[PDB]
């Protein structure tokens, strides 16, 4: 499963989905595992 | 011409048990057939297992507190199931356990013996133990830009459906289908192609999702906009789909007071077998192959319609509201708790989880 088709990114944060993993790369201003958290 | 439908509602509504139960206990033959694989016990051997195959995100209650091993993959729905233990653990028992928060469950059938794992969705073909999704409080699909932070908080969502309903009483409802959604399953292609095809009769369009890579994500088309779910209430007919799994989209459409077309019978949430075809929704074949004939049958029979559709809407409103949802993951810890045959001790290096 890609886990990006679930939206984990939160603040229109963009996700990659590595091996059976995702990351968001947050917009600038947002930081966290989700891009959740305002910088 | 319609006998055949209107018998089986007939029919389904003389098997039909309303359930009565001012708590959580309509739910309660989901929690006794989810732990039926266990009765036998659960060993301190077979709890290892699980956690060293990383199946889950391994949690530990002793003393009325919640401790965690640090990796959690979805840290924001780990937090949404923390939140429901954190409510109801003061009256919980030693126990630890399992609980998967990807999207797909993880412990097959076939796989012997059966070994406990939570997960929120699965089909008869799994032994996992479902849960309420973690959405309920927070982590759902970040659908940018209607739900910025992620869908949940199901009881304010609650109050902004029934806010919704009451703007659109079912006489003005509009009587085209309605979807709206991405491409996590392509069960759900043969509507948008309905739709494509018949836009009067269905409007169904594919919105992108975080994983699209190109066009084949929505069928070749430009990506839908994105509606929020209390804009779907103006529809008489609201489709639901799998996804992954099963989708957190089901239980919003109810609240709209339309009437919700529900594909396939496979893929669940621990509150869905007390939703009842032809009781609280229409069911669909997975293939769509009759949803014509279903979309023709409620048209030229609006009156039964309705009364499925305020069904529906009554169950959700009653007996899936966030109370019930913490008296489920109350019920479902206490019971799963006597099968551990063993006494759990906390596990060097699991912080507590607070407050
Ligand atoms: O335009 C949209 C698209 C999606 N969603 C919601 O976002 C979640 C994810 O929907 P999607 O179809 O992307 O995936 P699913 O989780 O249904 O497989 C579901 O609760 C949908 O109801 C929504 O409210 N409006
Ligand atoms: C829950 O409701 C059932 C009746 O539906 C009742 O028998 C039971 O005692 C209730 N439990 C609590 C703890 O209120
Ligand atoms: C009903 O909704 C459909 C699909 O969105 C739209 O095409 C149609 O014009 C609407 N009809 C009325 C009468 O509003
Ligand atoms: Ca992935
Ligand atoms: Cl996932």
């Amino acid at each position: 499963v890609n886990e990006c088709v679930s939206n984990p990114c939160q603040n229109d944060a963009t996700c990659l989905d590595q091996i059976g993993e995702f990351q968001c790369i947050c917009m600038p201003g947002y930081e966290g595992v989700h891009c959740e958290v305002n910088t | 011409k319609w006998k055949v439908f209107i018998d089986q509602i007939n029919r389904s509504l003389e098997n039909y048990e309303p359930c009565s139960s001012q708590n959580c206990s309509c739910y309660h033959g989901v929690i006794e057939e989810d732990l039926t694989p266990f009765r036998g016990g659960i060993s301190r051997k077979m709890m290892a297992e699980v956690v060293r195959r990383k199946l889950g995100t391994h949690y530990q209650i002793t003393k009325n507190r919640l401790y965690r091993e640090n990796d959690c993959m979805f840290p924001s729905r780990c937090s949404g199931v923390e939140h429901f233990i954190l409510e109801v653990i003061g009256r919980l028992p030693d126990m630890e356990m399992v609980i998967n928060v990807r999207d797909y469950p993880q412990v097959p059938k076939w796989m012997e013996p059966a070994i406990p794992v939570f997960s929120f969705s699965k089909t008869s073909e799994y032994h996992d133990i479902m849960y309420p999704a973690w959405t309920f409080w927070e982590g759902g699909p970040a659908v940018w830009p209607i739900y910025p932070t992620g869908l949940g908080r199901w009881d304010l969502f609650r109050e902004d459906l029934v806010r919704s309903a009451a703007q659109w009483p079912w006489k003005k409802k509009n009587s085209t289908a309605y979807f709206r959604g991405s491409r996590t399953s392509p069960e759900r292609d043969p509507l948008i192609l309905l739709s494509r095809k018949n836009p009067k009769l269905v409007d169904a369009e594919y919105t992108k999702n975080q994983a699209w890579k190109s066009m084949k994500d929505t069928l070749g088309k430009p990506a839908a906009k994105d509606v929020h779910l209390v804009d779907h209430c103006k529809y008489k007919y609201l489709f639901n789909f799998r996804g992954v799994a099963a989708s957190f989209r089901f239980k919003h459409l109810f609240l709209c007071g339309s009437l919700v077309f529900h594909v396939g019978d496979e893929w669940l949430e621990f509150f869905y077998p007390q939703l009842k075809p032809w009781v609280h929704y229409i069911p669909v074949k997975t293939d769509l192959s009759n949803v014509q004939e279903l979309l023709q049958f409620v048209k030229a029979n609006d009156d039964v319609a309705q009364e499925i559709a305020e069904r529906g809407s009554q169950f959700i409103r009653n007996h899936l509201q966030m109370d019930d949802i913490t008296c489920y993951w109350e019920n479902l810890l206490s019971e799963y708790s006597k099968f551990l045959s063993y006494n759990v001790t906390r596990r060097k290096g699991y912080d507590q989880i607070i407050p």
